[PDB]
């Protein structure tokens, strides 16, 4: 009975909150608050779960809903997309990178591909390639190292043709 | 209005060709720089601004004054498909 | 790079309903109140439909793009443009079957 | 002639069907989503009827309650419709009612798409103008030309880059 | 200004408009003569008929009480021609003049409104109107599909020739011609497409996809759908 | 200044206060100041004494018997504008005093149980509802009563329908069947009538062909004598029509119902039905319906004579009527009160239903006080109403004149049959009855025309609710102050006449008298007059009365006018109009735009900030300046002070002027010396010019505050901030936001400037796999927050006034759920006059401000005066407005004159007079033109010339007194500007006054190059720094098929709008210089096809030789 | 043609994009090549208002 | 051919 599944145990904590605000509805006259219900609920209870209990309890909004003109304008009309790149997000994402291969272009397949491994292949790769000997290569004191050799190689050629500057905001 | 605008509609048997003729060649036009423009240095569309007349990077513009010369060719057929798609990279720099 | 002229327009054989889906939706469930992730064999299950996020899985194996269609170990989620979800088809398949009403009520019923 | 006849039924991809959060922890989801859990856990229970071999009667209620559900997503309102059990007595938005616009939405298509490079404004008569010109506001310009104008700034030294061309004018 | 009493008032404006396009059996139904012949005028003190006489048949239209006469007794009235005055209603005059007459009567009381108010527009645009609204025909004669089937009339290209012409041998197919206003004349269209958007998508979409319709994007519509 | 009064129509009394239908409603729909414990019904009190007692108790083991006692409220929890700053509803505790009874009897007193507290209405009219003010527009509907209407479902005889008012009545229709028997609606359940009749108590040989002694066709009642014998088995054989079937031992179950027991009635005692049926079919009432007390069967009054009305209707002409709906005899008001009362009548439709439930769910003995009775029914009723009504709305507050008419406002929408049905050309059409009950000329333009609509200036709502229009009686032709207000009805009773007949006195000196007989005009002797009208006032509402002239003024064109003057927009110097009607003054006080003196005495202190005076009593009282406050739509509403220290002062004398009040006078617009003529273009269609020297006056400047807010949200994704350390590569430009978060006050803003700053949580944790190697060259802090600052929204904002910055809402503040705190910004501009502000006159002229020449090029009249504003003349004789030229003339005369004048609606200045005024002002202008040694200029030769040709002026007379006619025809001679040489032709100058309508923001000037993108169709979308595009609907479409623009349209179909992919290639290639590319498929037609994909029909799009192609690039094929 | 006023009548722009729309647009939308009108053949760019009352006179 | 269609709940009983 509900769009969004729910624990056994999670519902009769609603359904102890559905049977707990009708008193403190009476017995206060007016709405009672966050503190009020804690204190009434059971010794584990906090002032700031409730809140978080009662978001968790709602219906929720249906897209299909229509907005004031009642007509024409459902509710989900006016929502926006932000996972999707805009035409001047995924332009500016791919001429960031088809400046990295007009970057780092001309360096080493280590001062690039290092960072191609840490960076240029997604994972973390902080206690992850001092120990793995990266195919054909040296390790130990000299990796947290190598990232001298590559991270900081990158800091010239950005600070002198200021072509990397601007794609921070 | 615009340049010869009766004349130009003469030149084709139907509005839309001239419209398909000029948009066509001002692509190719504005593909290679302006280095197919069979249209003389001193026949060239200008500006007025910085105090300094250079040439209008209006393509739509240029392929119309262009034709205006009756320097162009056009038909239904002319040239096979991507067998275009060389020549004039070759006779005019297609980088 | 063939381009289009017509538009066809004819009934669904199961076969080619089934043909068209990505794997039965077998769980009633959606998403999850805690990880806000999609639930196993459920509507929004990323191994039927698509992974959420472009270049991923579920549960996160494989990354980057170069592997532009790879399939993983732990979860089986294809790892290429997360856009695949506004498009791939699902299906449920049915204990029994039963008929779908437009060739049912429409008058005159086309079945009938 | 059996086609006609459902025994797969296809579902709709999920994104066009979407479960977006809103405000204060609250979400939003499709019709067509409430639509279909109601249909499974119906079939999802004759699975076990069946399984169970329960007698008939029973095997047969659910089947009803299965052409009603199935109805009820192809074409919800060919039977005096569903709502969502409390909330108010609106009909569930079946795909039949999407694709015709039944509710206000094929008078809501013809009001037509909208356009990336638009704009408006009131209209101020202008004498000195010419047949074939108009009085502009060239701070309306600059929006809808914008990207032609990131290039000329590029192409003068107005911009190192478009980036800082457009960081020029936000 | 000065009329209306209690008697039979015309259409006019756009209403008359939509009468005349979707027609449509008019308000004051005009009689006309279903055949040629001459005028004949029989009356009890309150029933009239008039008798249209071409040797052979005698025809008889008993005119309402209320009826006004448009014909004189002894007169020719070819087929087609209003006997009362009124309106005609087109299917009648489709069917007592066939097509050219029912067009270029409708192409004017059209035309006849607009001009009334001043509005100079050019006859060929209603006319390609009425044209479509002439579209159709409704076989009589079959040679492979159903009796009635009402259908586009030129798709008789080389299919009314094929009986020992073209594709060769087998029966001849003829042909009912057919009046539907604006907006049936377009629920009927080829394209199911378009087809689809016009009043209710349901039933256009169940017998497209039975047939398996494929929709040639012929007009603009599809093509802007798409 | 001199302001001479107009006209001679003596008004025996003034209008009423005006927002009396608001008000007056409210006061009796609560009742809470000399009412003692039992006082009156009509309210609130009533909603009470009807669901009391409610009773659920039987015989058996226990039950509810629970009867109302009392009813009281008081403290409102929060003072005024406290309620507006806060966003809360100001209202009222209302408690009530209940008690419950026992079946053995006992009485445990439950006291003052305040389970539901309502809304307070303002003193000036409104409501503060979630801060924010509302109106609550009183409706339109068909009255409660018996009425009989003709059959368009069979062209010949009559329906006769029973018309009540419960919130679930029933309806009782009586006609006569196709197949000559007789029909009784009581539902949609049809049934033959006669069956009841005899349950009535009344057989069928008492009283039958006897009152139906006109029945001669009367076989709709013939079929069943031998049926009509006990009315105990009768009151069984109606049961039939009830489903799914009933055992008929407790018969008397919808029997009782509709007698006395409050329900089928159209009020309580008889009453509202019983006043038009005291003429309509008997005479009183049996109770309030066909009430009986304790007898056999039920007694009647009322379901006889429906019936044996409906009789002598078909017969001859005895009573004889056939009903006008229009009529408003049938067409009553629904007030705020009511509006407000049958809903708190449907509050306690659902607290007594509340009571019964506990029950079996409650015991008998345990719950003894009110474990049962409910706040949550009654709290969430009356706020779907005031909130969420249609009938309650924004209070529209452009101007003191906008706020009075909203209140005056009647609406047919809402409960009451809307639109879908329309029922146009009937309803929409101004009736023969509105005549001073209704404005004839004021509405809204467009769809919503003669639905909405405006009460005339004098009418008024009587206890009951019908409007009345007074009439002064006139006996012997001797005509009586004594002042009658008659409704709809009693006016069709008289022969009035109108308001301009010649008197002598008392005394008419008139042969033929011109007056209404019941709609018809006729020209009458004096004898057979009775009635005769107030006002010619009395026939138009209030922004209708403002405009002078009104006779001259084609109806459409003064519509225009009366609906404008809402779009008045407080000037900083507000001028009252050189020529007014009189309405000036007596709208600025009833509705509260300034501030009055309550009592004598002398002034104390005068400061912006507020007054304290000391009235003759002793009482020292401070006046607060209610300051730069902000109203609904902007528009500063505020006080300033027209009284110096120690002024002594009468009662009732201004001490601050409104914010449009100038000296107690509406002050709407501005005087301004207009020309009217073509000037080159300028002004081509309705379009008009402007001289510089207008704005260097502040003439049409504008004080606009607009108000901003910003959230501080919870998120999945961790706590945003409002932070004023923005992560950026400026720091430069946050000079004046410094003030944590905040921008400071007193800043200019233009767009783009920070009001909030404020840092957000966005991506997932992770940098990206481009910028993880990207944030590392600078130094990867890379910080996981983003700029979602609030910015200045594009197109101006203006310097800031107040910012408001409120967190966790601890002082009694109302949070937001998973919101942390909200920052308010207050942002105040002074609009000037511009090139695209619009411009309008009272007489329905309305144009745009399309060039401000300098004032070296005006036309100038001789004394080197250039003029303002330049009208060109085309837009008036197809208009027939002709009150703006008798208003420019006027304007030529007191201008020179010195003066402001006072003509009033249909009395006022005539044409003699007008050039009379003329020729004193002829001195003034001319007069004295001489004396400074100066004669005629070289051009009046050159013009006057010209003139007497025009046949203007008198060939032969002296070229001074030439020009004299001249300008008593109100045209001057005036010079180019530019060349310095005359205008060929006189041109009527004069003062005009000119009002600033006012901007809304759909109107705002938008432009979007890109931006935002909805989610689900992907297409384009607003934001608040970006403006979404353009609808391009179905019309503009065929616009460029028709043109064989063939990409264009496409393109307007894929790559501007739904083309995910082609929409990006668009951009990158624009940039970069290149051609723009072709496009993929829109999600229109993508979407589409998976929409039928879903319904299970194969879509294929078949290439040449019908071969599947992907429109799914990949992506949707599998393997 | 337009039909618009200036009681504040409002249009709406757009911009056509590509070097073929543009092509379109000047060929055949420009507000000097449409000087007649499709439905009668009549010119419907003429003196109106201000223009006539001028040349009359 | 309309009598009675919501039978589900009253055909089962
Ligand atoms: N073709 C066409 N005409 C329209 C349209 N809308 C209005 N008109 C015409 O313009 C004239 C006046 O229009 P309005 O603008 O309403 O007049 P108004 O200034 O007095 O309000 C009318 O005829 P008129 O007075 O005879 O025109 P004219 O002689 O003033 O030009 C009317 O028929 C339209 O969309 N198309
Ligand atoms: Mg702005
Ligand atoms: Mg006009
Ligand atoms: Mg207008
Ligand atoms: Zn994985």
């Amino acid at each position: 009975a509900r769009t969004i599944r729910i624990p056994v145990h999670m519902v009769e904590t609603i359904n102890k909150l559905s049977r707990t605000a009708r008193q403190l509805q009476q017995e206060l006259g007016r709405e009672p608050t966050y503190e009020e219900i804690a204190e009434a609920m059971g010794p584990g209870w906090d002032a700031k779960r409730v809140e978080e209990t009662l978001k968790i309890a709602q219906e929720p909004v249906s897209l299909e809903t229509p907005i004031g003109d009642e007509k024409d304008s459902f509710y989900g009309d006016f929502i926006p997309d932000e996972h999707l790149p805009s035409p001047v997000d995924a332009a500016t994402q791919s001429l960031l990178s088809e400046e990295l291969e007009k970057a780092l272009s001309k360096l080493s397949e280590r001062e690039a591909m290092v960072l191609k491994l840490r960076k240029g292949l997604i994972d973390g790769r902080e206690h992850t390639l001092e120990e793995v000997g990266a195919f054909f290569g040296v390790t130990r004191e000299r990796i947290r190292q190598i990232e001298n050799k590559a991270l900081r190689k990158l800091k010239y050629h950005e600070s002198r043709t200021r072509k990397l500057r601007d794609f921070l905001d | 209005a615009e340049p010869g605008i009766d004349k130009l509609f003469g030149m084709v048997d139907s509005k839309y060709r001239l419209t398909v003729v000029v948009a066509k060649r001002a692509q190719q036009l504005l593909r290679h720089g302006f280095k197919n423009t069979v249209l003389e240095p001193e026949e060239r569309p200008k500006m007025q601004t910085l105090e300094g007349l250079f040439d209008d990077p209006n393509a739509e513009t240029w392929a119309m004054k262009e034709l205006l010369t009756g320097r162009l060719v056009f038909g239904e057929n002319l040239v096979p498909e991507d067998r275009l798609q060389k020549e004039m990279e070759r006779i005019y720099p297609g980088e | 790079k063939k381009e289009v002229r017509k538009v066809r327009i004819a009934l669904a054989s199961p076969e080619k309903i089934r043909s068209w889906s990505y794997g039965e939706v077998e769980k009633p469930e959606t998403i999850n109140y805690r990880t806000l992730k999609p639930e196993r064999d459920g509507l929004f299950d990323e191994r039927i439909f698509g992974p959420i996020k472009d270049y991923e899985c579920a549960c996160g194996k494989y990354k980057r793009q170069r592997f532009e269609g790879k399939v993983c170990e732990r979860c089986g989620v294809e790892v290429t443009k997360s856009i695949v979800r506004r498009y791939r088809m699902g299906h449920i398949e049915l204990a029994t079957p039963a008929a779908h009403i437009w060739f049912v009520k429409d008058v005159p019923s086309k079945i009938g | 002639p059996e086609w006609m006849i459902l025994e797969a039924v296809p579902v709709l991809p999920p994104d066009l069907r979407p479960m977006v959060q809103v405000d204060g922890g609250r979400f939003a989801t499709s019709d067509l989503n409430d639509l279909y859990r109601r249909l499974i856990n119906r079939n999802n229970r004759l699975k076990k009827l069946l399984a169970q071999g329960a007698p008939e009667i029973i095997i047969r209620n659910e089947k009803r309650m299965l052409q009603e559900a199935v109805d009820a997503l192809l074409d919800n309102g060919r039977r005096g419709a569903p709502v969502t059990n409390p909330g108010s007595d609106r009909p569930l938005r079946s795909l039949t009612d999407i694709l015709s616009g039944k509710q206000g939405r094929f008078r809501q298509n013809l009001l037509g798409k909208r356009v990336d490079y638009s704009g408006r404004s009131v209209i101020v008569v202008g004498p000195q103008l010419k047949l074939h010109q108009c009085g502009l506001p060239k701070r309306m310009a600059l929006e809808l030309f914008k990207p032609f104008l990131l290039k000329k700034m590029e192409e003068k030294g107005i911009a190192p880059n478009v980036k800082a061309a457009r960081r020029m004018l936000e | 200004t000065g009329g209306v009493a209690g008697a039979a008032d015309i259409t006019q404006g756009l209403p008359r408009v939509i009468e005349l396009f979707e027609a449509r059996r008019p308000k004051a139904k005009a009689v006309i003569s279903e055949i040629d012949g001459v005028v004949r005028i029989e009356e009890t003190e309150e029933k009239l008929s008039v008798f249209v006489e071409s040797e052979g048949f005698s025809k008889e239209y008993k005119l309402p009480k209320e009826a006004r006469l448009l014909v004189k007794d002894g007169d020719y009235v070819e087929a087609g021609q209003p006997l009362t005055r009124g309106a005609i209603d087109p299917h009648q005059l489709l069917e007592a003049k066939g097509p050219e007459a029912v067009e270029r009567y409708l192409v004017e009381e059209i035309q006849k409104v607009y001009r009334a108010q001043g509005v100079k527009l050019h006859d060929k645009h209603i006319e390609i109107v009425v044209r479509q609204m002439m579209k159709y025909v409704e076989v009589t004669d079959p040679g492979d599909s159903r009796l009635l089937e009402g259908q586009v009339l030129e798709k008789w290209d080389v299919e009314a020739l094929n009986e020992r012409l073209i594709a060769e041998g087998k029966t001849p197919v003829a042909w009912k011609p057919l009046l539907m206003g604006v907006t049936k004349s377009a629920l009927s269209t080829k394209s199911w497409l378009s087809a689809a958007s016009f009043q209710n998508t349901t039933h256009v979409l169940t017998e497209a996809a039975i047939a398996g319709k494929k929709d040639e994007l012929i007009g603009l519509k599809e093509n802007v759908i798409l | 200044m001199e302001i001479k009064r107009f006209g001679r129509i003596r008004e025996v009394i003034p209008l009423p206060p005006l927002t009396e239908i608001q008000v007056e409603s409210y006061r009796r729909a609560l009742q809470a100041d000399v009412p003692p414990e039992k006082r009156e019904n009509v309210g609130i009190q009533a909603a009470f004494r009807e669901t009391f007692p409610i009773e659920e108790e039987d015989k058996g083991k226990g039950g509810l018997v629970l009867d109302f006692l009392e009813y009281r409220l008081g403290e409102p929890p929060f003072p005024q504008d406290e309620c507006r700053e806060k966003d809360l509803t100001y209202q009222a505790p209302l408690y009530a005093r209940l008690q419950l009874i026992h079946k053995d009897t006992g009485l445990i007193k439950e006291d003052e149980v305040f389970l539901g507290h309502i809304p307070l209405m303002t003193e000036d009219g409104s409501f503060i509802i979630n801060g924010a003010d509302r109106v609550i527009v009183s409706q339109i509907h068909r009255s409660p009563g018996v009425y009989f209407t003709p059959d368009p479902a069979r062209p010949g005889r009559y329906i006769a329908s029973i018309i009540p008012l419960p919130k679930r009545g029933p309806w009782i229709d009586l006609e006569v069947e196709p197949n000559g028997v007789v029909s009784m609606k009581v539902n949609k359940r049809k049934f033959p009538l006669v069956l009841l009749l005899r349950v009535l108590g009344y057989d069928q040989e008492t009283l039958a062909r006897e009152l139906g002694a006109y029945g001669e066709l009367v076989q709709g009642l013939m079929d069943e004598s031998v049926f009509a014998m006990r009315p105990e088995e009768a009151l069984i054989r109606l049961f039939t029509l009830l489903r799914p079937g009933d055992p008929p031992k407790r018969d008397k179950a919808v029997a009782y119902v509709y007698g006395l027991i409050a329900d089928p009635r159209r009020y309580d005692l008889g009453e509202a039905g019983r006043y038009k049926a005291e003429e309509k079919l008997g005479i009183r009432l049996s109770g309030r319906t066909l009430a009986r007390f304790e007898d056999g069967e039920f007694k009647d009054e009322v379901f006889l004579p429906t019936l044996r009305y409906l009789f002598a209707l078909t017969a001859g002409v005895p009573g004889h009527e056939v009903d006008d709906i229009d009529h408003l005899g049938n067409r009553r008001i629904r007030t705020v009160g009511e509006l407000m009362t049958d809903q708190f009548r449907v509050g306690l439709a659902r607290l007594a239903r509340g009571v019964r439930e506990r029950m079996l769910m409650g015991s008998e003995d345990s719950l003894t006080p009110a474990k049962l009775v409910n706040s949550r029914p009654l709290e969430a009723a009356i706020r779907e109403f005031f909130s969420r009504s249609q009938l309650s709305q924004f209070k529209d507050e452009t101007n003191p004149l906008s706020s009075l008419r909203h209140k005056r406002r009647i609406s047919a929408l809402g409960p009451g049959g809307l639109t879908r049905e329309r029922a146009g050309f009937d309803v929409r059409d101004v009736h023969r009855t509105h005549y001073g009950r209704i404005c004839p000329v004021e509405t809204p333009e467009g769809a919503n025309i003669g639905l909405i609509t405006s009460l005339a200036a004098y009418a008024r709502v009587d206890e009951l609710g019908f409007i009345r229009t007074p009439y002064r009686r006139v006996v012997g032709g001797v005509v009586t102050d004594e002042v009658v207000y008659m409704t709809a009805t009693e006016e069709d009773r008289y022969t009035i006449a109108q308001a301009n007949t010649p008197l002598e006195g008392n005394r008419i000196a008139a042969e033929r008298v011109v007056a209404r007989r019941k709609g018809e005009p006729v020209i009458v002797s004096p004898e057979e007059v009775e009635f005769m009208d107030v006002s010619p006032k009395q026939v138009f509402s209030v922004n209708t009365n403002l405009i002078p002239f009104l006779e001259h003024d084609d109806a459409n064109r003064a519509l225009m006018g009366s609906n404008m003057q809402t779009q008045a927009v407080p000037l900083i110097r507000a001028q009252a109009p050189v020529v007014m009607t009189g309405l000036e003054e007596r709208v600025v006080r009833d509705s509260l735009a300034a501030l009055y003196a309550e009592e004598d005495g002398e002034v104390a202190k005068v400061d912006g900030n507020r007054i304290v005076v000391r009235y003759e009593d002793g009482r020292l009282v401070e006046y607060p300046l209610r300051r730069f406050y902000r109203s609904n739509q902007g528009t500063a509403l505020d006080q300033r002070p027209r009284v110096v220290v120690g002024q002594r002062v009468r009662k009732g004398d201004l001490l601050a002027d409104g914010p449009a009040s100038e000296n107690g006078f509406l002050a709407l617009g501005q005087n301004v010396l207009v020309a009217i003529m073509p000037f080159d273009g300028y002004n081509f269609e309705d379009a008009i010019v402007i001289s510089e020297e207008l704005l260097k006056r502040d003439f049409y400047t504008s004080i606009h505050i607009e108000r901003y807010e910003i959230e501080a949200r919870d998120t999945k994704l961790g706590p945003e901030r409002i932070t004023r350390d923005i992560p950026h590569l400026s720091e430069a430009a946050l000079r004046d936001l410094d003030e944590e978060g905040v921008v400071r006050i007193g800043a200019e803003v233009k767009p783009g400037d920070i009001l909030v700053g404020r840092t957000s949580f966005k991506g997932e944790s992770e940098p990206t796999p481009e910028e993880r190697l990207l944030r590392s060259i600078f130094g990867e802090k890379a910080r996981d927050v983003k700029d979602t600052s609030l910015r200045v929204p594009p197109g101006e904002g203006g310097i800031v006034v107040r910012t408001v910055r409120l967190r966790r809402g601890d002082p009694g503040v109302e949070l937001k759920p998973g919101v942390r705190e909200v920052v308010r910004v207050y942002v105040a501009q002074k609009r000037k006059l511009q090139v695209g502000d619009k411009l309008a006159n009272r007489h329905g002229n309305k144009g745009v401000v399309a060039k401000i020449l300098p004032v070296e090029d005006m036309p100038h009249l001789p004394d080197g005066t250039p003029v303002d504003v330049i009208l060109n003349p085309l837009g008036v004789p197809s208009r027939m407005n002709l009150g703006q030229i008798l208003e420019t003339h006027l304007g030529l005369a007191g201008y020179f004159l010195g003066q402001r004048y006072i003509s009033p609606i249909f009395d006022g200045a005539k044409e003699p007079e007008i050039k009379e005024l003329l020729a004193q002002a002829f001195e003034v202008y001319f007069g004295k033109r001489k004396g400074e040694g100066f004669g005629v200029d070289k051009r009046e030769v050159e013009v006057l010339r010209r003139a007497e040709k025009l046949g203007l002026v008198t060939p032969g007379k002296t070229p001074e007194e030439q020009l004299k006619e001249l300008f008593l025809q109100g045209k001057v001679v005036l010079y180019d500007g530019r060349t310095g040489e005359p205008i060929e032709g006189p041109i009527v100058v004069g003062q005009m006054f000119i009002m600033k309508l006012y901007h809304m923001v759909e109107d705002k000037m938008h432009a979007r190059s890109t931006g935002p993108y909805s989610l689900i169709t992907q297409q384009p979308l607003g934001g608040k720094a970006q403006f979404g595009g353009q609808r391009f609907g179905e019309m503009e479409v065929w616009a460029l098929e028709a043109y064989g623009a063939a990409h264009t349209l496409q393109e307007m179909l894929t790559l501007k709008s739904d083309d995910i992919e082609g929409r990006n290639a668009a951009y990158e290639a624009i940039i970069k210089g290149e051609d723009v590319p072709e496009p993929s498929v829109p999600e229109s037609f993508r979407v589409l096809v998976k929409e039928l994909q879903a319904l299970a029909l194969d879509v294929q799009t078949l290439d040449e030789k019908d071969n599947p192609v992907d429109i799914f690039e990949g992506l949707a094929s599998k393997r | 043609a337009f039909n618009a006023d200036f009681d504040g009548d409002q249009m709406a722009v757009h911009v056509p994009l590509s070097s073929f729309a543009q092509a379109e647009a000047r060929i055949q939308m420009l507000s000097a090549h449409n000087l007649l009108s499709p439905a009668s053949g009549e010119p419907l760019a003429k003196p109106s208002r201000d223009i006539i009352l001028g040349l009359y006179y | 051919p309309k009598i009675s269609t919501s039978d589900p709940v009253r055909q089962y009983l």
